[PDB]
This record gives C-alpha cells, structure tokens and sequence, in this order.
C-alpha cells in the first residue's frame, strides 16, 4: 500500500512509526490544605443580620465543596451561572460566602 | 592599519637568476573533510503535530508535503550512507595489520589501532573523538529511548522527545573505525595497488619511494635520508597531536559542521515555540482551550508555520547536503588519488608536493594527514636555457641548468643535487643560432 | 502536563524551584509537588517501524525492525493481529534480536557473517536465507527465513606484509565497466497562468 | 536482464516524472481552501467572497510551484555537477586518457566510449584490472660495486633465486642492466640493500 504497487521488491521500506500510548492518568496537585472558612461560619455562636449581611472574604484558600453536602436534606442548592459540583474545576479571584 | 599583504619580497629576477632548494621538510599537514552529516528522520506527525489526532487529520487534508519531505530526508540519509561507503568502503576485503608493526621508523602507533584500549581506535582518533563534541550512540541503558539520564545532558533526549530522530549510521562508529582501519592497513601494507583490484603487499619504504618519484623527486632521497624522513614524520605527528589538543581551532571544520547540525535542530525546536501569528505555540493548549471548530484556524496557521519551517529546514539540509556531498566527492577523490594513489594536481592533497595521505575517522568526517614534501633553504645560481656544444644546442632531459659561479650543473628541478652534464641527461636539437641566452660550456 | 515515565531523581531541587527544564526548553526534570521528592520525566518509547522483505515473487514472509527501541523493555502492545508473527505482544520464538538500531522481530540472529543485502541499522544486515536447518521444503523453510547478522565487511584478507615480500600481478582482464551519467534532465517550461490559473 | 543496471538514468527519469506528478496532485490538494477546483470556487462564491478562497488556493499552488522550481534548481545543480563531471569525463576519459585514480572506472582506465542514452550518457569505461598475483621477495635498492642502484621505471622482485626488475603493474620480468637502474650514493646508509649483479650492455663490444 505504501509503494502503490502489487509486486513490491526486495529491501527495507519505512512504513510507519512505532508508538506506545500511555495507559494511566496521573493528576496531582501539591497537597494544599488551606482550609476555607465554610463550616465554622455555618455553626458560629452568632451570625450577622440579613440587612447588614457580613461580607466574608473567601480567598487565598482552597474550596472543599464536597462538605457543602451532608447538611439538612432537600436544602436548596440553587446555582446561577455555574453548576455547584463543577466549582471544583473553576478558579476565582474572590469568593463571598455571604450568610 | 592598512593590511600588510605580507613581506614585500623582491623576487630577484634576471635573465639568468634562479633559486634551487637544497633542503626540505616533510610537512604532515592536516585537512579535515566533513563526509556525512548526521542522518535524520522527521516524523511529520510527531514533529508538526506531535500526538494530536485532529492536527494529523488536518495535515492529511493539506496534501502530500509530508511524503515529499520524508522522501527527501530518506534520500539524504541513504546519501549519507552512500557517502560513507564511497569514501570509506573503497575495497571489498578487510586487511589486518601485521603483528610486527615495524616499517623502518614510521611510527604509525598513534594512527594504527590501539590494542590496549577497548575502543581499538588510534590515539590520534581518540584525540579527535575527545576534541569534537560527542554524539548519541544508542547505548543500552534500559531507559526506553536507549540512552538517557536524570537532570543531565538531555539535549539528545529532548530532540527524541520532540520527534526528530537521529537514525544511527549503518556502519557503527566501531564499524566505520574498522573500515578506516582496513583502508589504513591497505595503504600501509598494499600501497596504491589495492584500489585497482587485488591488494598487493609492498613495504612502506618502497611505497614512499614511489611517492617521492610521483612528485618529480628522485626516489633515492627517501633512502639516503630515510631516518631523517622518519624522524620528521614522527615529530610532525606529535606536533599534530599537540596542535589538535591545545589549539581549539584545529578541528574547526568538523566542529562547525556538528554545530550547524545542532543549531539547525535547535532552531527547529524553537520553531515549536514560535507563534507565526497563532494565539499560542502549544497544540495541546490550543485544543484544550478551544474546540476544533473554533481552534481550527489557529491550528491551521500554526501547522502552516511549522510546515514552512520544516520545509526551509529540509531545503537548507538539501543545500548543505549538496555541500557535504561535494566535499564527500572531494573526499572520495582525495582517497582515490591521495590515499589510494598519488595525486599530482597542485595543492590538492596539501600545500607542497603531495607525498601520501592517511585517513583517520573523526565524528562525521575524515582527517587526511596530508604528508607533503616542502622545499626550503634555497641557493641562488646563474642559469641558462640551453647549453651550446660543438655548435649544437643541448637541452636537459629532466633537469635544469644552474651554475655555482664557476661550474655548470644539471640539477633536479625541485631538490638541489648537482650532477655533471653528459649526453644522458641532455639531448641535441638544432644549432646555436636561434637560442638567445645560449651559453658556451662542455 | 506531560506524557512519559516518571523515575526517581538523583538531583536535589532548590527549596523554591519548581520543575526541571533542559537547555532547549523541555519539561525534563521535575520535583514532586505533593511531597518532597524529585523525579525525572522520560519520553515514551515511541520509535518507528520498517519492513525487511526479499522479492515478493520470492517470498511472502517478512521481518519487522523497530528503530531506536530496545528488545528488552520495549512495550510491544497489540499493533495488528493476524496470521503473521509480527505486530503482536511477542514473536514466535528466538527470532527477536537486539541491535543498537533497535529490535528486529521475525528475523533470527546468525553468528556467521555475510555481505550486506538489506541494511537494518548499526552494522547488522538481513537476508532471506533458504536453509535446510528446518529440513523442510526447499523453497520455504518452516519458520521465517529472514535472518540478521553482523555485516561481513568482506573477506578478512591478511596482506602478508613482510620487510621483503611483494606481489606482482601475472595476468589481467580488460574490464568494460559501465558508468551512467545523467547529463540533461528533460527541459521544462511552465506557463505560469496555465498552471497556477 | 538486470533492471538495476540503468538505475541512475531511470532514477533521473522517475524523479522528473514524480516531480511532475506531485505538481499535478497539487491541483488536487485543498491547501485549506474550501475545494480544489478553480471553476467550482468561482461558481460557488462571488468574487468579493471567493477572493479569500481563491487567494488561498493561489498561494498554495504558487508555493508548490516555487518548491518545485527550487528543487528543480537543486537537482539541476546536481545534474550540472554530474554534467561538468561528464564533460570532464569526455575530455579526460574520451578525448584523452585520465590518470586520475578511479575516475574513469575501477582499475587503470584505458579508454572510454560515449553512448547516448535518454537524458544522459553511458561511458563504457574500458579499464585494465590485474589478477592472478604472484609473490616474490623484494628489495628497495641494489648494491653493486659498493654503490646503490635504483630502478628507473620498475620494481625489484625475485622468484627465489634470481632478481628481476619488472613493470609495477603487470608481471613481466626483465634482467637488470644500467639502462633500467641509476646510481645514487653508496651502500652504507640504505637499509634493505642487497648484493646483486647489474649487467653492462657495452661488454660484448669489448671483444676487440
Ligand atoms: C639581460 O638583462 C635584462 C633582462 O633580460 C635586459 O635588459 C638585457 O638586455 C639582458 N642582456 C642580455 C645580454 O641578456
Ligand atoms: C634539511 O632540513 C632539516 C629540517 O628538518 C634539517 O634537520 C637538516 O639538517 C637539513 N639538511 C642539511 C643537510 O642540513
Ligand atoms: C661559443 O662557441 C662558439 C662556437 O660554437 C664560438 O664561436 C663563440 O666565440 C663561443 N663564445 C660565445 C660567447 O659565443
Ligand atoms: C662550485 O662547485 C664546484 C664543484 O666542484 C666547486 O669546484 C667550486 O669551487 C664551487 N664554487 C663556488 C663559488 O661555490
Ligand atoms: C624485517 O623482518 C622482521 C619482521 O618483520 C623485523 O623485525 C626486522 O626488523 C626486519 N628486518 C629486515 C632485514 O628488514
Ligand atoms: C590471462 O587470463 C585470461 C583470462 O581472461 C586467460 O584466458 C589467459 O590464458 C591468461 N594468460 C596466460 C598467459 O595464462
Ligand atoms: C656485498 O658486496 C660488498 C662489496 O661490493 C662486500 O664488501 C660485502 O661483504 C657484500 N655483502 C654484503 C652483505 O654487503
Ligand atoms: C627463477 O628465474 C630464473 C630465471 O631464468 C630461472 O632460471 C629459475 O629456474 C627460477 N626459479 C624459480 C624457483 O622460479
């Protein structure tokens, strides 16, 4: 097929390239702990008033949305502009966990 | 300052002034001929596209440029093997040097194979190997890509990473070295007779007598001062070693060839980082950022840029390969006429009258040790164009008429050795009338 | 990102330096981000594939050379499955020879040396050698007849050098060789508008 | 019989043909254009819109033609190197005898005959190649009357009992006289010097 013939002759012919595909996936990030305050806010001694909603600065830390679950069942988890579970794959200049 | 064109010598011309050299030196010069640049293969998909499938699909739609480029590179590579075969494989049989390596004093030890070191390369070959920057040889290191190391000189590893593949020479460095050994063994033992068919043994003093006779120098000189020739030869070989090791400009030609190949490859690699007007220069990032429907334009532009870079690389490789092939035809001619024989073309096998030549394999080329004869210590004499005797003009058969100041001698034209003038070195043609400058003598 | 083999590194990464780069801007060395270890990134084993064959009218058996890779550790995965022994996980037996050029699969190594017919790479040459070692059919040996061997650079002649020995040729042949020199390629004219437009 | 005997000229013809075929296939390559037919491009999109596509196709075809012309220049430089080689072979091998080693055929070139072939020349390099070599004992000079003699034209060999000066490329022994050897020096410096006898052609005329 390479020689476009049916009577190929004696010799060595470069046909293709030998490749070895990878077989595993290794995704690793350097073990950052940097606990964002989410649980400590939600069970504080006293919250802030709704009209005077406290602007909690959520930055310089790593988010752990997996703990947003295991709260009271059928709690509203609406999200506007982005899915709640995909937030792990998104980065933000700032986050506000206004409560 | 104004360029000094040299010592403004005043050639002491006269109607009868001549200079005949009384002394000489055995100049073992050195000519470095690149013979075969490193053969290379460019996996079109792996270089231009890497592992990206969409890029390969788009490249196939573009046409058969990859096929033409691969055929051109394969032609270059088989041409490099052909260059080695024409330059080196000039004989069918392989000749082993005799154990008694005595040749009248011509110490070939630094050019003959070294049984002590395992490489069996000659010490001069070892110097040439060390001075020139090395190259990959596909060492079995169980690294997946033959040779490799951890946080070290991985430029060859990087080149294999990028898709450019330096295929090994067909004749290994040891096998190229053994072909060079066969050539040098035939030259030392057979002489010039192994390039015309069967190899015919002849001692080295006799071959050197032939080399003397082939440059208009009578062969008796090689034997009357045989020890002087041997000592000059050996000391010149030592000076060759000293100059090659000390002066870094000694191996300039082959080192420049290797550097040209390396910088061509480096420019190729940097083309991968060049944008050519694309949003970036990494195919994987382009694909992961933009889907193929919108990344198509950017990847197409990058493909065109890298294809142009590869095509320019292949064309300049063809140009420099024609240059290497011209130098390789020159090297084959120099082996046929200087190594496999004696070339009387002036300044072809080194400045001076070329005596003989010795091939020494160097990385991707050959060092010719052009043993030439160079005169020196000339003496001035009054000369004549003919010699009148008995009314007829005698002319020299082979030499030249010179005069001490009171005696006339017919001497060889390139080495002062006075001889009486008789009927055997001179012949009669005409009468002493039309010969202006004719000189009475006996 | 990268594709390759992560191996333990003998090189110590500076307290703040991130990941190794070579001279030609390549992600070669590395330090483990999660924990304080160092690794090296090795390119995957991809090389090439070449096909060594005699005349098709002479044989339908074959040999395959993988250039660059080494027979010992080469990940020869399932390339193509068919009745032929090549492109499988392993060959049918001892016909897997390791040379500097690469891995020759389907051809049996020979300790003897003949002239080079099909250059494989790094001094090893192949040949479809019809032999009676299998003691089978004359025109078809039992296994694949493709063998590899060290290239016999020729008959290892020993010019009998002696301080007094010479050779003179008694006879000769008026050889008539034949050298073909291309002189003038077909002169061509391209009407630019007719071709391009 | 052997199809590779005319390998070079047939290869040149095939190179020409394959370059032409590559040029033809360039009219089939899209080069990124919407198609690879000028008429289809003109008929599908209006010139204000088809201008970009036709410019892309023109650039692709022009670059392919430029590559063709440049590789024609390169292989024409190769052809011209081989053509100056052929002119020199005609001048020194055909119009004369060349003493350049292995220039007009392996062995000692005798003469050459031009034979025109399609787009090239065939030189029937009639060369002289020796064979059936006989071994002898040699000596770099001959000591007679206490002075050295060196061969004018030949080389000294010996079948075992007698020394003969022979032509250096065809075994033809001849006796040694003063007409084939010349005196140079004496027998104290030269190594390998051997005692022998060298005949004087003038001797019989001394009878009277
Ligand atoms: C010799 O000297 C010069 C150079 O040839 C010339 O002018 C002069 O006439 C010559 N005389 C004779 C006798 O050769
Ligand atoms: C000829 O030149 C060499 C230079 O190496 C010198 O050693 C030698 O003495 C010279 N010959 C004579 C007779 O002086
Ligand atoms: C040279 O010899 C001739 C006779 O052949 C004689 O006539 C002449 O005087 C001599 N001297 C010169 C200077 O010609
Ligand atoms: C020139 O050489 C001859 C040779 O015997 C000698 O007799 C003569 O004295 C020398 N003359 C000069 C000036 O060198
Ligand atoms: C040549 O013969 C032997 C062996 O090659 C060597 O050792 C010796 O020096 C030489 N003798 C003569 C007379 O050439
Ligand atoms: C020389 O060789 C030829 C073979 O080409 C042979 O026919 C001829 O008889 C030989 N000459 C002699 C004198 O044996
Ligand atoms: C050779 O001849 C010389 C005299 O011509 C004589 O003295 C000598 O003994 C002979 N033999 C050798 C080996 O020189
Ligand atoms: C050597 O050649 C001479 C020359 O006539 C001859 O008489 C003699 O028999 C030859 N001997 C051998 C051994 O060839």
């Amino acid at each position: 097929c390479t020689l476009k013939s049916f009577t190929v002759e004696k010799g060595i012919y470069q046909t293709s390239n030998f490749r070895v595909q990878p077989t595993e996936s290794i995704v690793r990030f350097p073990n950052i702990t940097n606990l964002c305050p989410f649980d400590e806010v939600f069970n504080a001694t006293r919250f802030a008033s709704v009209y005077a909603w406290n602007r909690k600065r959520i930055s310089n830390c790593v988010a752990d949305y997996s703990v947003l679950y295991n709260f009271a069942p059928f709690f509203a988890f609406k999200c506007y502009g982005v899915s709640p579970t995909k937030l792990n794959d998104l980065c933000f200049t700032n986050v506000y966990a206004d409560s | 300052y104004t360029m000094s064109l040299g010592a403004e010598n005043s050639v002491a011309y006269s109607n009868n002034s001549i200079a005949i050299p009384t002394n000489f030196t055995i100049s073992v010069t050195t000519e470095i001929l690149p013979v075969s640049m490193t053969k290379t293969s460019v996996d079109c998909t792996m270089y231009i596209c890497g592992d990206s499938t969409e890029c390969s699909n788009l490249l196939l739609q573009y046409g058969s440029f990859c096929t033409q480029l691969k055929r051109a590179l394969t032609g270059i590579a088989v041409e490099q093997d052909k260059n080695t075969q024409e330059v080196f494989a000039q004989v069918k049989q392989i000749y082993k040097t005799p154990p008694i390596k005595y040749f009248g004093g011509f110490n070939f030890s630094q050019i003959l194979p070294d049984p002590s070191k395992p490489s069996k390369r000659s010490p001069i070959e070892d110097l040439l190997f060390n001075k020139v920057t090395l190259a990959d040889a596909g060492f079995i290191k169980q690294y997946g890509d033959c040779l490799g190391d951890i946080a070290a000189r991985d430029l060859i590893c990087a080149q294999k990473f990028k898709g450019l593949t330096v295929l090994p020479p067909l004749l290994t460095d040891e096998m190229i070295a053994q072909y060079t050994s066969a050539l040098l063994a035939g030259t030392i033992t057979s002489g010039w007779t192994f390039g015309a068919g069967p190899a015919l043994q002849i001692p080295f003093p006799m071959q050197m007598a032939y080399r003397f006779n082939g440059i208009g120098v009578t062969q008796n000189v090689l034997y009357e001062n045989q020890k002087l020739i041997a000592n000059q030869f050996n000391s010149a070989i030592g000076k060759i070693q000293d100059s090659l090791s000390s002066t870094p400009s000694a191996l300039g030609k082959l080192q420049d060839v290797v550097n040209h190949n390396a910088q061509a490859l480096n420019t190729l690699v940097k083309q991968l980082s060049s944008k050519f007007g694309a949003i970036s220069s990494v195919l994987n990032d382009i694909l992961s950022r933009l889907d193929p429907p919108e990344a198509e334009v950017q990847i197409d532009r990058l493909i065109t840029g890298r294809l142009q870079s590869l095509q320019t690389y292949v064309t300049q490789q063809l140009i420099r390969a024609a240059e290497i092939r011209a130098s390789a035809n020159l090297a084959a001619t120099k082996m046929s006429e200087c190594v496999l024989g004696q070339s009387k073309r002036v300044d072809f096998c080194g400045k001076g009258y070329h005596l003989m030549s010795f091939p020494q394999s160097a990385p991707h080329g050959v060092v010719f040790l052009h043993v030439t004869y160079v005169p020196a210590q000339e003496k001035n004499f009054t000369t004549a164009p003919a010699i009148c005797h008995d009314g007829k003009a005698h002319f020299p058969r082979e030499g030249v008429f010179v005069s001490n100041g009171t005696h006339w001698f017919v001497t060889q034209r390139n080495f002062y050795e006075p001889q009486i003038i008789t009927t055997d070195n001179t012949f009669v043609s005409g009468n002493c009338d039309v010969v202006i400058g004719i000189v009475n003598n006996t | 990102t990268g594709t390759g083999v992560l191996t333990e590194s003998n090189k110590k990464f500076l307290p703040f330096q991130q990941f190794g780069r070579d001279i030609a801007d390549t992600t070669d060395a590395v330090r483990d981000p999660q924990t304080l270890e160092i690794l090296d990134i090795t390119p995957c084993s991809f090389g090439g594939v070449s096909v060594i064959t005699p005349g098709t009218n002479t044989s339908n058996q074959v040999a395959v050379l993988y250039q660059g890779v080494n027979c010992t550790e080469v990940p020869v995965a399932i390339h193509a499955d068919q009745l032929t022994p090549t492109w499988r996980v392993y060959s049918t037996g001892s016909n897997v020879f390791q040379t500097r050029a690469g891995c020759l699969i389907g051809a049996e190594y020979v300790n003897n040396s003949y002239e080079c017919d099909i250059p494989i790479g790094a001094g090893i040459c192949a040949s479809y050698q019809t032999q009676t070692k299998s003691h089978g059919s004359a025109s078809s040996v039992a296994s694949q007849s493709i063998i590899a061997y060290t290239m016999s650079l020729g008959a290892e002649n020993s010019v009998a050098y002696s301080n007094n020995s010479i050779a003179i040729p008694t006879n000769f042949t008026i050889s008539v060789t034949t050298e073909i020199l291309p002189v003038s390629m077909t002169k061509t004219s391209v009407d630019c508008t007719m071709y391009i437009c | 019989s052997t199809p590779s005997a005319l390998g070079k000229l047939q290869d040149v013809v095939n190179h020409n043909a394959q370059a032409l075929n590559t040029l033809v296939k360039q009219l089939s390559s899209k080069f990124g254009a919407i198609s690879s037919v000028l008429n289809d491009i003109l008929s599908r999109l209006d010139p204000p819109e088809a201008e970009v596509q036709i410019d892309r196709l023109i650039t692709g075809r022009l670059q392919s033609l430029q590559t063709y012309v440049t590789q024609q220049l390169i292989r024409a430089a190769e052809i011209r190197a081989s053509a100056n080689l052929a002119a020199t072979k005609m001048s020194e091998c055909v119009l004369g005898q060349s003493k350049r080693v292995d220039f007009c055929g392996k062995g000692y070139h005798l003469m050459s005959f031009p034979q025109s072939a399609p787009h090239g020349v065939v030189f029937l390099h009639v060369t002289y190649v020796p064979a059936q070599e006989k071994n002898f004992t040699t000596a770099p000079a001959i000591c007679h009357d206490g002075k050295a003699h060196f061969p004018r034209e030949g080389v000294f060999v010996s079948n075992g009992t007698h020394w003969f000066v022979t032509q250096r490329n065809f075994y033809e022994p001849q006796i040694i006289t003063t007409d084939n050897t010349f005196v140079s020096g004496n027998c104290d410096v030269v190594i390998g010097i051997v005692n022998n006898t060298v005949y004087d052609p003038l001797q019989p005329e001394l009878d009277s």
